[PDB]
């Protein structure tokens, strides 16, 4: 669908406090 | 959730709580489509603790956040049309295709705290599923093993390598499981404890931005032990079984 | 605790 992209965050392209840390891990 | 904090407002807008229509917290779950919600099966059939439940026995509860709190004019409560647990979900020894999905009645009207999240696909999987790599897991779940939270609690954590998961238990593990948490000597910890079962261990891609469902908390052996780790249900190895219900 | 629901959703 439209799946995955919150409405808060992804889409006004915001971030949440820790996604960073996912990110950070993937490599 | 051990060692977790509290979510922020529509962080996590797939979150669903299962509860009883009798009224109790039964289990987590989350939102893949408008009308289709995916749980842990042992969340509704357990035999040993003579847990059978059907349709008519839940609601759903969409958009939450505060544990106990009614949430209007932001939560959506569902009933049921039917539950369809895997066939080969193997209750008496593993917990091995831990995995059910929910069809509900009518669809629910996505919002800025109801949307759902992706399924990975097999090059997803491929990229994200990796020792080292951490996801994330959300609930209302307990907050130490041995203590409820007023809000939807959150953690980051790292999957581990599958000897390292194999070797922590003696239990037998499965290709349908993956394990997560922190080692030991870490540092950090963290884990998903009575009552986050079926909710979702989710991942965000760095190629496209969008989180997917790669796990759904399954069991573990007490909650933040030292040298335990939490287990999940692989969505992507059974995902052909989730395409084949929905159709 | 558990604040009751709207008596509609049963």
């Amino acid at each position: 669908a439209d799946c995955g992209l919150r409405p808060l965050f992804e889409k006004k392209s915001l971030e949440d406090k820790t996604e960073r840390e996912l990110l950070e891990s993937y490599i | 959730i051990v060692e977790g904090s509290d979510a922020e407002i529509g962080m996590s807008p797939w979150q669903v709580m299962l509860f009883a229509k009798h009224e109790r917290f039964l289990c987590g779950a989350s939102l893949i489509s408008d009308r289709w919600v995916l749980t842990a099966a042992h969340c509704l059939l357990y035999p040993p603790w003579d847990k059978n439940f059907t349709e008519n026995d839940l609601l759903v509860r969409i958009g939450k956040h505060s544990r106990t709190r009614y949430e209007r004019n932001i939560e959506k409560i569902s009933m049921l049309e039917k539950i369809y647990i895997h066939p080969r979900y193997n209750w008496r020894e593993n917990l091995d295709r831990d995995i059910a999905l929910m069809k509900l009645k009518k669809p629910v009207a996505f919002s800025d705290y109801i949307h759902p999240v992706c399924l990975p696909d097999r090059e997803t999987a491929a990229s994200l599923l990796q020792a080292g790599y951490k996801g994330r897991v959300t609930g209302w779940g307990n907050l130490k093993e041995t203590g409820q939270p007023s809000v939807l609690q959150v953690v980051n954590l790292p999957i581990v390598e599958r000897p390292v998961c194999k070797d922590s238990t003696r239990i037998r593990i499965t290709d349908n499981m993956f394990c997560a948490y922190y080692k030991p000597d870490e540092g950090k910890r963290g884990d998903a404890c009575e009552g986050d079962s079926g909710g979702p261990f989710v991942m965000k891609s760095p190629f496209n931005n969008r989180w997917y469902q790669m796990g759904i908390v399954s069991w573990g052996e007490g909650c933040d032990r030292d040298g335990k780790y939490g287990f999940y249900t692989h969505v992507f190895r059974l995902k052909k079984w989730i395409q084949k219900v929905i159709d | 605790d558990f604040e009751e629901i709207p008596e509609e959703y049963l």
